[PDB]
RNA sequence: AAAACAGUGAAAUUGUGUGUGGACCCGAAUGGAUCGGGCCCGUCUUGAAACACGGACCAAGGAGUGCACAUACACU
């Protein structure tokens, strides 16, 4: 397949590695989506309106007899109150329609055979430069994908952290994040919600090490390990290709979770990597194959005039001439 | 009632029912984990568990 | 599809919500739940249901599942409950299988088709049909009965 | 002279494809496939390829599946068969011939006996590598009645009737089928 | 190398287009040929055929 | 402003005079101040604009939409595309020959310099050119 | 019961000034008299312009929802 150059702390490049057998997957911008969809419904907390608002006063139909309707009526005295509307849901301070309710299915199920494949192919885009770019992530000056920083990274400091980080390349990308920073439009801006930023970099790690907590304050810069890595963290908003920093140990790691084609993975009981029902996109230039091209039939391209029917235009299409015979 | 199905048999009829909801569980697990690891402590050399038969 | 918009939506604008200008939408016109059954509902049951309104058979006042739980399996997927890379050296090899049911949670063997492979086979169950007794002699098999 | 004419006409119009039809599927993979069907028809009269380019636009429901043994019955002694839809392992059946089947998928448990006893599996996208001249095919398919809900259609208050009631089941309880003959 | 065929397939429809587009013209040129001579013809039958009648 | 897409040119004007100027109001949006003046589709028993008597108003439908050509134009004979940043300019570079260029109203004047200027260069039609900044 | 900012400040409704008409809508016009067509909406009803009922005017609120159990379809 290919080989992969690992990165020293200086950005000398030396040792060589091939590549896990999950990057030769095709994606499915279908599965991905849905699961998504799913698994964003889980982190919900439950919400409701007190269990009896706008029951609370005594009231009661005055009937017929009286010139007004018969919706009920507050029973007071001494008041503006006495003699208003209560307990509708089309009066003021009654009570709403179908009140909400804690019983709601605030969860989702997705199937756990789902679950993997999405995680896999997530994985797999994450090496396409098309889909990286697609999201938004700039790597013009980025030399190759995947990146993979070895270990022997003695770094402590966030000082000497970001010297790393813009030795491989991702300085546009991290500017891009910082001049990012604008307060949120509408109510949310409330409700502990209130600033924004684009998406960074994740860093993928496996082993204990200090470099973790030595990048973790620069804006953007995202961690997981690679063991429970999330859909949530591989592709934001439902859209795949999320740009990756890859920890030595991590990358070779893969091989044990996903296994290789057609057969089973160790880490992933009952689970298989598989085919699609074609290989590429590209299969519409079948046609154009020798093996094709002698099976078909030879076009027409002659096509028939649309119908006229104007006096002087159907004259010249048809010319009358009168007869004198009887028979 | 109309068409074609297994008849209804849902018991929903009586007004003092009472509903269980499953809030917790995440956080109701935190704590049993917390008490078992603190429980180990006092103990710390010997097993948490005692020793059982087969049947 | 996994997402739909739904028909409530539409209905927004039109009078009625669908139920009909003379017929409306009333509480309950029929009556509530599964009655009137032997009465104005008859032609429902009668078209439909007609073995509900009877008593039948006899009673046991506590019965017990554990004590009677059984399932059943047919001579000709006895082969098939071996892993299929076992299947391809007894099909070879000189030596005969000893097959047990009880492993795999089947207690009773039926005479249904051929078996998959024309040599001999040891089975042991807890009962037998008479055709399954024949099929397994007719290749030199053997059925051994067992609790 | 001419209603032979007319009839012939309307024999031929049934076979071809629509052209106004289209897969529900938002999979690139199969629409891609699709595709290419689609601009062989329409240069060609050939019954075989119209009547897989039909089938692919047809619902999950619609293309039931078939087990091994069962495309072997129904082959009637071709060496190609093909199949718009998936094709599952029989449990019952260990030896079979040699055989190549063209289907859309194959479950893991089936490919490994169709390759321990010789024979091949591919993709709908290599049937024209496959064969020349599509005379050594076969066409096969399932049926969507065979489904265990076909046996509650109908009204089993009907005299003659073959349908079962929809019902409470147990050891006891449980409505009977009661208009049938036997 | 399909990318370098689908230009052979270009080439090829164009060459057979205008070809037959050749061939109509002169299947047109021969047909207005014969129908002048075969309309001189049945003008003088019809006259022939009334001449019959009187007789 | 004055200005004309050149290959419509000796056109524009049969087009444009050739445009109906129908209005579909409400039916007795005329008669109470609280109906408005959009158009909703009559649904009584008894309505007869519904019924179509001779006399009412017309209803709107499909017989009334322009030439597939023709729809869109703006009297100048181009397309309009929104634009709002420097970046977007160059999306119409292609396109030039049949569409034109509108300016967001909440870019600030200090932008709409750096957008004129670039639109100068790469020869773009804006038609909000004078805008808020003729002062 | 009502009542937030000494922000913004819509509609109903009133006065003054300037224009156009004599209930108003649709089609077509003049320097200028106008010409042709149109009964009040919503609703039950075989049948409403009705001597059938509801509607003085404006703003804001205001009605097929949630869960359980079988089900047919589409999608994985
Ligand atoms: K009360
Ligand atoms: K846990
Ligand atoms: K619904
Ligand atoms: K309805
Ligand atoms: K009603
Ligand atoms: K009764
Ligand atoms: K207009
Ligand atoms: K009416
Ligand atoms: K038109
Ligand atoms: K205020
Ligand atoms: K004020
Ligand atoms: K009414
Ligand atoms: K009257
Ligand atoms: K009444
Ligand atoms: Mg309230
Ligand atoms: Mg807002
Ligand atoms: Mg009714
Ligand atoms: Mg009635
Ligand atoms: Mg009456
Ligand atoms: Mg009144
Ligand atoms: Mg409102």
């Amino acid at each position: 397949s290919r080989q992969v150059n690992i990165i020293e702390q200086d950005g000398t490049s030396s040792r060589t590695t091939s590549v896990p057998a999950v990057f030769n997957l095709n994606v499915r911008q279908d599965l991905i989506s849905f699961t998504h969809k799913n698994v964003a419904m889980n982190s919900r907390q439950p919400y409701a309106v007190k269990p009896g608002a706008g029951m609370r006063h005594s009231a009661k139909s005055w009937g017929t007899g009286r010139a007004m309707a018969r919706v009920p009526r507050v029973r007071a005295g001494g008041t503006r109150r006495a003699g208003q509307g209560a307990n509708a849901n089309f009066c003021r301070g009654g009570r709403m329609f179908a009140p909400t309710n804690v019983n709601r299915r605030w969860n989702r199920k997705t199937l756990l055979s789902i679950r993997r494949y999405a995680s896999a192919m997530a994985v797999a885009a994450t090496s396409i430069p098309a889909y990286v770019e697609g999201r938004g992530h700039r790597i013009e000056q980025i030399e190759n994908i995947p990146l993979v920083l070895s270990n022997k990274i003695d770094t402590e400091k966030t000082k000497e952290g970001i010297k790393i980080l813009y030795n491989l390349g991702l300085k546009e990308e991290l500017d891009k994040v910082e001049e990012s920073k604008n307060i949120r439009a509408g109510k949310g801006k409330w409700r502990n919600r209130r600033y924004v930023l684009k998406k960074g970099p994740l860093f993928v790690y496996t082993s204990e090490t200090s470099f973790t907590k030595a990048i973790r304050n620069i804006p953007g810069v995202d961690t997981e390990r690679v063991e429970n890595l999330s859909i949530l963290d591989l592709a934001p908003g439902g859209q795949a290709g999320r740009l990756i920093i890859w920890m030595e140990d991590a990358f070779e790691k893969l091989t044990e979770i996903y296994g290789e084609m057609n057969e089973e993975s160790k880490f992933k009981k009952g689970y298989t990597m598989g085919m699609d029902v074609a290989e590429n996109i590209d299969v519409e230039n079948i046609f154009y194959s020798d093996e094709v091209q002698e099976f078909i039939d030879i076009p027409n391209f002659i096509k028939k005039d649309k119908m006229v029917m104007e006096k002087n235009k159907l004259a010249e299409i048809q010319q009358y001439v009168e007869i004198e015979e009887r028979i | 009632m109309r068409g074609n199905q297994m008849l209804p048999n849902n018991h929903f009829n009586k007004g003092s029912m009472k509903f269980k909801n499953w809030f917790n569980q995440p956080m109701r697990a935190l704590k049993r984990k917390e008490v078992r690891e603190q429980k180990s402590k006092i103990c710390y050399p010997n097993p948490l568990k005692k020793l059982r038969p087969v049947v | 599809m996994f997402n739909k918009k739904s028909k409530s939506r539409k209905l927004r604008g039109h009078v009625s919500h669908g139920y009909g200008r003379v017929g409306k939408h009333r509480k309950h016109p029929a009556g509530r739940g599964k009655s009137g059954g032997l009465k104005h509902l008859r032609s429902l049951f009668q078209r439909y249901h007609p073995d509900h309104f009877r008593k039948l058979g006899i009673v046991m006042f506590h019965r017990n599942k554990n004590a009677d739980f059984t399932r059943t399996v047919n001579v000709s997927n006895l082969w098939g409950l071996m892993k299929l890379e076992e299947q391809m050296k007894f099909k070879s090899s000189a030596e005969v299988p000893v097959v047990d049911c009880r492993n795999y949670g089947y207690l009773k063997v039926l005479g249904g088709g051929d078996l998959s492979v024309k040599k001999p086979i040891v089975v042991i169950a807890r009962q037998f049909t008479k055709d399954a007794e024949e099929k397994i002699n007719a290749v030199g098999g053997k059925c051994v009965v067992a609790a | 002279m001419l209603k032979q004419k007319m009839f012939e006409h309307y024999k031929k119009k049934a076979i071809l494809f629509d052209e106004s039809r289209v897969p529900r599927t938002k999979n690139v993979f199969y629409q891609s496939l699709f595709s290419l069907y689609k601009k062989v028809c329409e240069n060609t009269e050939n019954e075989i390829v119209h009547k897989i380019t039909k089938r692919l636009t047809m619902s999950r429901t619609e293309r039931h599946p078939l087990k091994l043994s069962n495309i072997i019955e129904q082959a009637n002694g071709k060496e190609i068969v093909v199949f718009v839809g998936k094709v599952l392992d029989d449990d019952k059946i260990l030896e079979i011939p040699k055989i190549t089947i063209v289907a859309l998928k194959i479950s893991k448990q089936a490919k490994e006996k169709l390759t321990l006893n010789g024979g091949e599996f591919y993709t709908l996208d290599k049937l024209f590598y496959i064969s020349k001249d599509l005379k050594d095919v076969a066409l096969v398919k399932g049926d969507k009645n065979n489904r265990k809900c076909t046996r509650y259609f109908g009204a089993s208050g009907d005299k003659g009737s073959e349908t079962y009631p929809r019902t409470r089941k147990g050891a006891r309880r449980g409505e009977r089928r009661i208009k049938n003959k036997k | 190398d399909l990318i370098a065929k689908k230009e052979q397939y270009n080439l090829r429809m164009e060459e057979l287009q205008k070809k037959q587009q050749e061939q109509h013209l002169k299947r047109v040129e021969e047909n207005k040929k014969y129908a002048e001579k075969r309309t001189v013809e049945l003008l003088e039958t019809y006259k022939k055929i009334a001449l019959e009648q009187q007789l | 402003m004055d200005i004309v897409n050149p290959s419509l040119s000796k056109v524009i004007d049969i087009i444009n005079k050739g445009k109906s100027k129908k209005q579909f109001k409400r039916f007795q949006s005329w008669r109470v101040k609280r109906v408005s003046e959009s158009w909703r589709k009559p649904r009584g028993i008894d309505n007869r604009m519904r019924r179509k008597f001779g006399g009412a108003p017309d209803m709107p439908g499909i017989g009334y939409k322009k030439p597939n050509a023709i729809r869109f134009l703006l009297p100048n004979g181009y397309r309009k595309i929104m634009v709002a940043c420097v970046k977007d300019l160059e999306a119409l570079i292609s396109l030039n020959s049949f569409y034109c260029a509108e300016i967001r109203h909440a870019v600030g004047s200090k932008k709409r310099i750096e957008i004129l200027e670039r639109a100068e260069e790469l020869g773009i039609l804006v038609i909000n050119k004078e805008g808020k900044l003729v002062k």
